[PDB]
RNA sequence: GGGAAACUCACCAGGUCCAGACACAAUAAGGAUUGACAGAUUGAGAGCUCUUUCUUGAUUUUGUGGGUGGUGGUGCAUGGCC
């Protein structure tokens, strides 16, 4: 999808923040929950990272369930240049 | 359709260094004078902003 | 919260329906057998019920992690 | 060898990529030059009737200041060096365009290589 | 940006939809569950829709 | 200090007789069994919901209708408890399947 | 569950948009491409299209394979329900 490559990164940085999204099949939103693009930009850039192995969608009652799977962590790791061991939520959570 | 261009060089370099900035700039705080005004028949008009500030000039 | 109760027990069963059909779409080759929902003071519990619990937990819980996320994130529970 | 020939150019370019400040091509950069953005300039020396590099360098040697520069050939080198890596077992392999300009915003970044180039140009 | 792709929606059948199929005809909107007859009838039992008499 | 009375109100609501019985059972010898009054369960008249569908997906057939109902049961408990022991029986006495919300101050 | 003004809506007379993933090949930072004020134009304050000349910046465009969508067909290919 043609989108600006701040919302691209605005997408990317969420779900490797994340490492899961929601998102309402519902396009014309304007506005995804937490975060601060189209929900259309949301879907389609999640699609085309679907394609591409990285991540892993599952429907269920028109919410797209997106997961970010190990090699997307390695790409989206590469794509936002942070260090290695940075993210995401693999957690070993303190009190959960 | 996108008529191309030959390149931008809508700048008046003389020799040796001294430049000038033809077609005057946008006045708009959301354009940092770097972005040019189209003259079309008197129409003074911003890109940037992509509809508004057409200037009477 | 300002709720009434016919909407509200309507709208737990509709909570438990959704929760049930994403498990059985999300959970359904570890043999996903089905959830059940406790509501508690600051916290609402989902047991899941699968035969195969090594694959749904995974390595260190990461994927019930995921799960827990997931549904956090669709019906806009706090973390 | 034991030095790095213009390479230090290399990795200050593509660090420079990557924090978001590398206005390459020619409108994006001379864009960047008429404000005050500009913080290192990269011309290239090859080019045809040569008006682009007598704008480029028109305006960042103007005597106000932000005053760097290097000369620098290979406009399709200035592009491998640039931004443009589409690498496939990285021994190049790629479809390379030229660059000719690229200025660099804001580095975001820190020490040596930086300041070799720095104190290189802004001190003779 | 494209302020043609719109239409007032407030109101009516294709305002709202069923949750589960988007589907437009035929919604249950007693209580607000918001499906559809034929997609309430499979998920009845589960909503805790008993046949009794 | 502590333990000031304030006549506390617990309303129970649910969809299963058995456990919202068990739960008011529970409340009530919970309260009883130190020594607290009470205004004890008092059954609402239980709301049906009725939905009423045809049977068929498309329109072939007799028609047949299907009347599918949600029965509701509600109680309260009018307590005086002191706030320790209304912190206490208001953790106390969950179960899956049972609502339950306590609020003060009966003006 | 069919009490349809728009929606529903699947039909008609017209105008938009791509929401054509992914991969290859091409073009190309001397700009691949996006958008637009006013006027003509159009039902329309859709820059749809044209004058023009700003903007944009690798997201996209062109060809191939391959997808996605379809209240399109066959209920005499089927599931589920009736």
């Amino acid at each position: 999808m043609l989108m600006p490559k701040e919302d691209r990164n605005k997408i990317h940085q969420y779900l490797f923040q994340e490492g899961v999204v929601v998102a309402k099949k519902d396009f014309n939103q304007a506005k995804h929950e937490e975060i601060d693009t189209k929900n259309l930009y949301v879907i389609k850039a999640l699609q085309s990272l679907t394609s591409k192995g990285y991540v892993k969608t599952q429907f269920s009652w028109q919410y797209y369930y997106y997961t970010l799977t190990e090699e997307g962590v390695e790409y989206l790791r590469e794509y936002l240049n942070l260090p290695e061991h940075i993210v995401p939520g693999t957690y070993i959570q303190e009190r959960n | 359709k996108k008529v191309k261009l030959a390149v931008l060089s809508y700048y008046k370099v003389d020799a040796e260094g001294k430049v000038t900035k033809l077609r005057r700039e946008c006045s708009n705080p959301t354009c940092g004078a770097g972005v040019f005004l189209a003259n079309h028949k008197d129409r003074l008009y911003c890109g940037k902003c992509h509809s508004v500030y057409k200037v009477n000039a | 919260a300002l709720i009434s109760k016919k909407r509200k027990l309507v709208a737990d069963g509709v909570f438990y329906a959704e929760l049930n059909e994403f498990f059985t779409r999300e959970l359904a080759e570890e043999g996903y057998s089905g959830v059940e929902v406790r509501v508690t003071p600051t916290k609402t519990e989902v047991i899941i019920r699968a035969t195969r619990t090594q694959d749904v937990l995974g390595e260190n819980g990461r994927r019930i992690n995921e799960l827990t996320l997931l549904v956090q994130k669709r019906f806009k529970y706090a973390p | 060898a034991e030095v790095t020939i213009e390479d230090a150019l290399k990795v200050v370019l593509r660090t420079a990529l990557v924090h978001d400040g590398l206005a390459r091509g020619l409108r994006e950069s001379t864009k960047a030059l008429t404000r005050g953005e500009a913080l290192l300039v990269v011309l290239v020396s090859s080019v045809t009737e040569a008006n682009i590099i007598k704008l480029v360098e028109g305006l960042a040697n103007d005597p106000e200041n932000k005053v760097p520069l290097i000369k620098v050939a290979d406009a399709k080198q200035l592009g491998e060096w640039a931004g443009l890596g589409k690498i496939d077992r990285e021994g190049n392999a790629r479809k390379v365009v030229g660059a000719s300009v690229v200025v660099v915003k804001n580095w975001g970044a820190e020490t040596d290589e930086l300041s070799m180039i720095m104190e290189h140009f802004s001190q003779q | 940006e494209n302020v043609w792709f719109s239409h007032p929606r407030r109101y009516g059948k294709g305002s709202r939809q069923c949750r589960v199929c988007s589907s437009h005809t035929g919604l249950i909107r007693k209580y607000g569950l918001n499906i559809c007859r034929q997609c309430f009838r499979e998920k009845a039992n589960d909503i805790g829709f008993n046949k009794f008499r | 200090q502590q333990q000031q009375i304030i006549k506390i109100r617990i309303t129970l609501t649910s969809t299963k007789v058995k456990q919202l019985e068990n739960v008011s059972s529970n409340i009530v010898k919970n309260a009883e069994q130190h020594n607290l009054v009470k205004k004890g369960p008092v059954r609402l008249p239980t709301k049906v919901l009725k939905i009423s569908t045809r049977k068929t997906p498309n329109g072939e057939g007799s028609k047949t209708w299907e009347t599918y109902e949600m029965r509701i049961h509600k109680r309260y408990i009018d307590l005086e408890a002191p706030v320790q022991i209304v912190k206490r029986i208001t953790q106390i006495t969950i179960e899956p399947g049972v609502d339950v919300e306590v609020v003060v101050a009966s003006n």
